[PDB]
C-alpha cells in the first residue's frame, strides 16, 4: 500500500489539473498494478477486477464510472509524457514501430503483439522506470519472459546482462559475474538488465548472496583486497566524471552503493511451481518483499488465434470454392462470420492446442506422467505446418511441371509419327497411334488426380504437422486418439483431408525407410512413426527407451557423419560438446535425468551472427558453431520426471512398450506369420498412399526418356508400345487396387478383429512376466525373452504341423 | 511528352544505381546499402501510375527488388570468413575475373546471385568452417603463449609446482580436438600447423606425466 501511493504520488506530481475521474482511474491503474498483478488463476483475476469497481463506486458515487475505469485501463509516458493515459491502438502502433526498429537492431526473430505481450511490456516498462525497481516474472516456458524483458530493457537504453549457467558453476564464478556486473554498473554509471533464469538459481548458495544485494542494495563483502583496492580506484574515476570530488573511501564507497540502486534493474524469470515456489520464499523473502510479481502463464484463445493468424499469412491457404460449415467449430469467440479457409485453418491450429491441453489434463486425471505444455510447441508445431506445406507444394508442383513436360513430349511424338504416316507397317503405326491416345487420357486422368491431391494438402499437412510436432511422448493408443480427434475436428470444419490417411507413408519415402530397416529398427508402427520424427525436427529431439535399440540405430544411422558417444555424468561431457559444436558432427547425448543446464543455448539455437563468425555462447566461453551439427538427448529410465523448461525446448521420441504397442506389434506378426495373403494384401493397401504412384511416375520418366531418343528409329519394328503395354497393364492393376479398396479394408478389418484375442493375450502375458519382479527379485524377464517364447509359439511348433 | 518524360526520370534512376555501384566493395556498408535501397523504392512509388505501367520501370523496379531479396545474401558475403581463398574459389567457379584491389558491387550485382544461390551458400558454409578450424587454432594458440605454471614455495627449500588436475585436463581436451580436427574435411586446409600443435601438446603430455611422478617421488624421498 505504501508503494501504492508512492505510484499515485508519482503518477500526479508532473500533473496539475486533474477531475476526479483521472485521479479515480490512476487509482484503479495502480490497483490493477500492484494486486491482480500476482494473481495467478482465472477466478481471483475477474473477482479482483470486479471488486476494483465495486469499492471505487461504493466510495465514490455521484462519478462517472464509464471514464473512471475503462476496461482496457492503460498508463504510459511513451505517448507525449507525463504519464497521460494512452488508448490501446495508439500504443500498439508505437509499440510495433519500436520493435521494428529493434528488428533491425536484434533479435530478428518475429514477435506478435496481442493484449497480454503489451500489457506486460507496459508493466515491465513502468517496474523499469523506479529506483531498485527489481522484477520477478512466474510464467510458463515460452510464455515471453526473457523476450519481452529484453525488448523492454533495450527499448529504455537499459543494456541487458545475463549470466550463462554450467556445471560446476562454483560460487566464486558468480562473484566474478556480480563484481563485473556492479562494476559495469555503479563505477561507469550504465545501467543493466540483469536477467537471471532458474536453472541458476537452483543452488541456495548464490541465492543468498543475491538476497543480500536486493535487499541492502549492494552485498557487503563481495569486494575485499586488491579488488577493492581497484573498486576504489575507478570510483574515483567515476565520482571525477560525475564532478562530485569525494576522497575518503566510505563516502566514495556509499556513492557507489548509490549509483548501484540507481542503475540496476534485476529480472528474474521462473517457472511457476508450488513447492518450487515454496522454497523460494523459504530461502529469500527479498522476492517477494522488494521484487514485484508478474504472472503470466498460457497464452490465451485470442493470443495462440493471433499468433496463428501471424505465422500462417506466407503460405497461401486460399481456398476460393470452401463452405463455411453449419455449426462452425469454434475456440476462439472472435471469429469472423462468416470466415474464410485461412481463419479456420488458424481456429483448427488452435483447436489442436487446446485439445492437447485437455488429453493432457485428463491423462494427469488418470494418474499418468504428464509433460507439460507450452506455447514454444505451438511455434514449434507451426513452423512444422509451413515447412512441410512448402515441402509438399513445391514437389506437387514440380511434379506437374513434369508431368505438362511429359505431355508436350507426347504431342510433338504423335505429331511427328503422323508425319511418319504421311509417306504390315502402317498397322503397327496405327497401333501406336491408339496406344499414345490411350496413355494421353491416363496423363489427363493423372492429372485430375493431382489436382484432387492439390485439393487434399492443406488438411494433410495440418494434420502431419500436429501429430510430428505435438504427439511422441504419448503411446500409440494416446497418438491414434489425439490424431483421431484432429480429423474428426478436420471433418467437422469441412477442411479437405484424405479420411485414410497414414502418417507413416505420407511423411516419407521407400527409400528412406529402406535405410532405417538396413539398421537396428524393426518393423514396429510405433518405430517407424518415431524414425518420422527423428528425421524432421526443429528442436533437438529428446529419446526414451527402456531397451536401447535407439543408440543403437541412430549410432549406424549417423555413424558416417563421425557420430560419438557421450553421457552427463562423465566430466568429459563438456569437452565433448564443444568439439560437436565446433568441428561439425551428431553428437548422441545418454542419461539426461542428470541434465546440465549448459545445453539451454544450445537447444534455445540462439546464435549471435557478428564479425564474419557465428558464435554459440556455452557457459563463460564463446565458441563457433558449425552448420551441420544435430545434438540427440537419450535416456534409458521411461519413468523419470523431466523440468517442463527442458520439456519446452527438446521434441520428446518415446520407445517404452505399452499394453497398446505391443498388442499392435503381436497383431501385425501374427498376420504376417498366418495370413501371408492378408499381409500382403494390407501392405498394398499402405503401398497405395503413393508409393504405387510413385513407381508408376518414376516408370513413365523412365519411357519419356526412352522416348526422347527417337530419331526416326522409334519405329524399328513401328512397335515400341511394349514399355507402354507394361505401364499400362500396370495402371490398370493400380486402378484395381484403388477401386477395390473398400472390400479390402473390410477384410483386413474383419482378420484383425477374428486374431485380436491372441495378441491381446500376448500382452497380457507379457506385462504379467514384466510384473513378475515385485513377488522375487529373482523374476526378472525381458521384451526379447517373451519375442523368443512368441517365435517358438508362432514357428517350430510341431503341433501346427 | 509522358514517354519523354518517364525516360528522363528512368535515366535518373539508372545513374543513381551506377552512382552507388561505384562504390567500392570494401567500403559499402550493407545496412546503408539497404536503407539507400529502401529510399529508391519510395522514390520510385511516388512516380505516377501512368509512368509506373511503363516496361522499363517494371525491369528496373524487379532488378531492385532482385536485389533487396539479394541484400541478405551480401550481407552473408561482406563477412571476414571468406578470406580470399573462397573468394578465388568461387571465382573459379563462376568464371568471373575481377580485382580484389579494385572489387565494387556493380560487377558482383551483375553476377545472378539469385541463380547461384546454391553455389554462394555451399562457398560461405566452407567459409564458416574454416574460419571456425583457424578461430579454434589462435585460441590454443593464445591460451598455450599466455599459460603459466602455478608455482608456489615449499619449506622455504625449493618451489614446487601444483594444479596438476586443471592443466591435465586442459591439455586432454586440447589434445583430443586436435586429434579430431584430422576428420572434418575442411581439415585439408591448414595441416602442417595442426601437426606441429599435435606434436608439441603431446610433447607437453609425456614431459608433464614424467614430471608429476618425479616430483611426488622426490617429495616422499625428501620427507
Ligand atoms: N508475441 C510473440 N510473438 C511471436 N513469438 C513470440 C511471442 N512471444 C514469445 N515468442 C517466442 O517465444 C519464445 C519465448 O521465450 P521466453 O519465454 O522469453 O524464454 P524463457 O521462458 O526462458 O523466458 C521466444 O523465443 C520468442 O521467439
Amino acid at each position: 500500500m505504501t508503494r501504492w501511493v508512492r505510484g499515485i504520488f508519482e503518477a500526479l506530481r508532473p500533473l496539475e489539473t486533474l477531475p476526479v475521474e483521472g485521479l479515480i482511474r490512476i487509482w484503479a491503474h495502480e490497483a490493477l498494478r500492484l494486486f491482480q498483478d500476482r494473481l495467478v488463476e482465472d477466478e481471483e483475476r475477474r473477482w479482483t477486477d470486479e471488486n476494483i469497481d465495486t469499492v471505487a463506486l461504493k466510495h465514490f458515487p455521484n462519478i462517472d464510472r464509464e471514464k473512471a475505469m475503462s476496461r482496457p485501463i492503460l498508463y504510459s509516458n511513451w505517448l507525449s509524457k507525463d504519464y497521460i493515459p494512452v488508448d490501446q491502438e495508439e500504443l500498439r502502433d508505437y509499440v510495433k514501430a519500436r520493435l521494428k526498429v529493434f528488428y533491425e537492431e536484434e533479435l530478428d526473430v518475429p514477435l506478435v503483439l496481442f493484449n497480454e505481450v503489451l500489457d506486460h511490456v507496459l508493466r515491465i516498462d513502468r517496474i523499469f522506470r523506479q529506483p531498485q525497481g527489481h522484477l520477478l516474472l512466474i510464467g510458463v516456458s515460452g510464455a515471453g519472459k526473457t523476450t519481452l524483458s529484453r525488448f523492454v530493457a533495450w527499448m529504455n537504453g537499459l543494456s541487458v546482462y545475463q549470466i550463462k549457467v554450467h556445471r560446476k558453476y562454483t560460487g566464486e564464478d558468480f562473484d566474478e559475474d556480480l563484481r563485473t556486473v556492479l562494476r559495469r554498473s555503479g563505477c561507469k554509471n550504465e545501467k543493466i538488465a540483469f536477467i537471471m533464469d532458474e536453472s541458476n538459481v537452483l543452488d541456495s548458495g548464490f541465492l543468498e548472496r543475491m538476497n543480500t544485494l536486493l535487499a541492502n542494495g549492494e552485498v557487503p563483502g563481495l569486494f575485499e583486497g586488491d579488488e577493492y583496492a581497484t573498486l576504489m580506484t575507478q570510483c574515483k574515476e567515476g565520482a571525477q566524471k560525475e564532478g562530485l570530488m569525494l576522497d575518503s573511501h566510505e563516502e566514495l564507497y556509499k556513492w557507489f552503493t548509490s549509483q548501484v540502486i540507481r542503475n540496476l534493474h534485476v529480472v528474474f524469470t521462473m517457472n511457476p511451481s508450488s513447492e518450487g515456489l515454496k522454497d523460494r520464499a523459504a530461502t529469500s523473502p527479498a522476492l517477494f518483499n522488494r521484487c514485484v510479481l508478474n504472472w503470466f502463464g498460457d497464452w490465451s484463445t485470442e493470443a495462440l488465434y493471433q499468433v496463428g493468424k501471424e505465422f500462417t499469412s506466407k503460405m497461401d491457404l486460399e481456398k476460393p470454392n470452401y463452405i463455411v460449415p453449419d455449426y462452425m467449430p469454434v475456440v476462439y469467440d472472435k471469429l469472423p462470420q462468416p470466415p474464410s479457409h485461412r481463419e479456420a485453418i488458424v481456429n483448427s491450429c488452435v483447436f489442436v492446442h487446446q485439445t492437447l491441453h485437455q488429453a493432457n489434463a485428463r491423462l494427469a486425471k488418470r494418474g499418468g506422467r504428464t509433460m507439460a505444455i507450452t506455447p514454444r510447441h505451438y511455434l514449434d508445431f507451426i513452423n512444422h505446418y509451413a515447412n512441410l506445406f512448402h515441402e509438399k507444394r513445391s514437389e506437387l508442383e514440380e511434379q506437374q511441371m513434369h508431368l505438362n513436360v511429359g505431355l508436350r513430349k507426347i504431342k510433338e511424338t504423335v505429331d511427328q509419327v503422323e508425319e511418319l504416316r504421311r509417306d504390315a507397317k502402317v498397322n503397327r503405326s496405327t497401333a501406336l497411334l491408339k496406344s499414345l491416345s490411350a496413355e494421353r487420357e491416363r496423363w489427363e486422368k493423372t492429372s485430375e488426380t493431382f489436382k484432387n491431391q492439390m485439393s487434399t494438402i492443406a488438411g494433410d499437412c495440418l494434420l502431419s504437422a500436429a501429430f510430428i510436432a505435438y504427439a511422441g511422448y504419448f503411446d500409440q493408443q494416446m497418438r491414434q486418439n489425439l490424431f483421431t480427434t484432429w480429423s474428426h475436428h478436420l471433418q467437422q470444419a469441412n477442411i479437405q483431408f484424405r479420411t485414410d490417411i497414414a502418417r507413416t507413408e505420407y511423411l516419407s519415402n521407400a527409400d528412406e525407410r529402406l535405410r532405417w530397416q538396413a539398421s537396428s529398427l524393426p518393423a514396429d508402427d510405433l518405430c517407424t512413426e518415431n524414425a518420422i520424427m527423428l528425421k524432421r525436427f526443429n528442436r533437438y529431439p529428446l529419446i526414451i527407451d527402456p531397451s536401447g535399440q535407439a543408440t543403437e540405430f541412430i549410432m549406424n544411422e549417423y555413424k558416417d557423419r563421425k557420430i560419438t558417444r557421450t553421457s552427463f555424468l562423465d566430466d568429459a561431457f563438456r569437452k565433448n560438446l564443444e568439439s560437436a559444436l565446433r568441428f561439425g558432427n551428431p553428437l548422441l547425448v545418454q542419461d539426461v535425468e542428470s541434465y546440465d543446464p549448459v545445453l539451454n543455448p544450445v537447444l534455445n539455437r540462439e546464435v549471435r551472427r557478428t564479425g564474419g563468425r557465428v558464435l554459440i555462447t556455452l557457459g563463460d566461453q564463446d565458441i563457433d558453431l558449425s552448420p551441420s551439427f544435430v545434438i540427440f538427448l537419450s535416456t534409458r529410465d521411461p519413468t523419470v520426471e523431466f523440468p517442463p523448461d527442458l520439456c519446452s525446448r527438446v521434441t520428446f521420441v518415446n520407445f517404452t512398450v505399452t499394453r497398446s504397442s505391443l498388442q499392435s506389434q503381436c497383431l501385425n506378426e501374427v498376420l504376417k506369420a498366418e495370413r501371408p495373403d492378408v499381409d500382403e494384401k494390407r501392405s498394398d493397401l499402405l503401398k497405395l498412399q503413393g508409393e504405387f504412384q510413385l513407381r508408376l511416375r518414376q516408370l513413365e520418366k523412365s519411357l519419356l526418356q526412352a522416348l526422347n531418343e527417337v530419331k526416326g528409329r522409334i519405329l524399328d519394328d513401328d512397335t515400341i508400345i511394349t514399355t507402354l503395354e507394361n505401364l499400362k497393364r500396370e495402371a490398370a492393376e493400380v486402378t484395381r487396387k484403388v477401386e477395390e479398396t473398400d472390400i479390402v479394408m473390410q477384410e483386413v478389418e474383419t482378420v484383425s478383429q477374428q486374431y485380436l484375442p491372441l495378441s491381446t493375450a500376448c500382452s497380457s502375458i507379457y506385462f504379467t512376466m514384466e510384473s513378475l519382479k515385485q513377488i522375487h527379485f529373482l523374476y526378472q524377464y525381458s521384451l526379447q525373452f517373451f519375442l523368443d517364447i512368441y517365435h517358438n509359439v508362432l514357428y517350430e511348433n510341431p503341433n501346427l504341423k | 511528352q509522358d514517354l519523354k518524360g518517364v525516360w528522363s526520370e528512368l535515366s535518373k534512376v539508372w545513374e543513381q544505381i551506377d552512382q552507388m555501384k561505384e562504390q567500392p566493395w570494401v567500403s559499402v556498408q550493407p545496412r546503408k546499402l539497404r536503407q539507400n535501397l529502401d529510399a529508391l523504392l519510395n522514390q520510385l512509388k511516388s512516380f505516377p501510375a501512368r509512368l509506373r505501367q511503363y516496361a522499363s520501370y517494371e525491369f528496373v523496379q524487379r532488378l531492385l527488388k532482385g536485389y533487396m531479396k539479394i541484400n541478405m545474401l551480401v550481407i552473408e558475403l561482406k563477412s571476414e570468413a571468406l578470406k580470399d581463398r573462397h573468394w578465388k574459389q568461387l571465382m573459379k567457379r563462376l568464371h568471373v575475373n575481377w580485382v580484389v584491389s579494385e572489387l565494387t558491387l556493380g560487377q558482383i550485382w551483375d553476377v545472378d546471385l539469385q541463380k547461384n544461390e546454391a553455389i554462394v551458400k555451399d562457398v560461405l558454409l566452407v567459409a564458416q568452417g574454416e574460419m571456425a578450424l583457424e578461430e579454434f587454432l589462435k585460441q590454443i594458440r593464445e591460451v598455450w603463449n599466455t599459460y603459466e605454471l602455478d608455482l608456489v614455495n615449499y619449506q622455504n627449500k625449493c618451489r614446487l609446482i601444483r594444479g596438476w588436475d586443471d592443466l591435465f585436463n586442459k591439455v586432454k581436451e586440447h589434445i583430443n580436438s586436435v586429434s579430431a580436427m584430422k576428420l572434418s574435411p575442411y581439415y585439408k586446409v591448414f595441416e602442417e600447423d595442426a601437426l606441429s600443435w599435435e606434436d608439441k601438446l603431446n610433447r607437453i603430455m609425456a614431459l608433464f606425466d614424467v614430471w608429476i611422478d618425479v616430483q611426488r617421488r622426490w617429495v616422499y624421498l625428501e620427507g
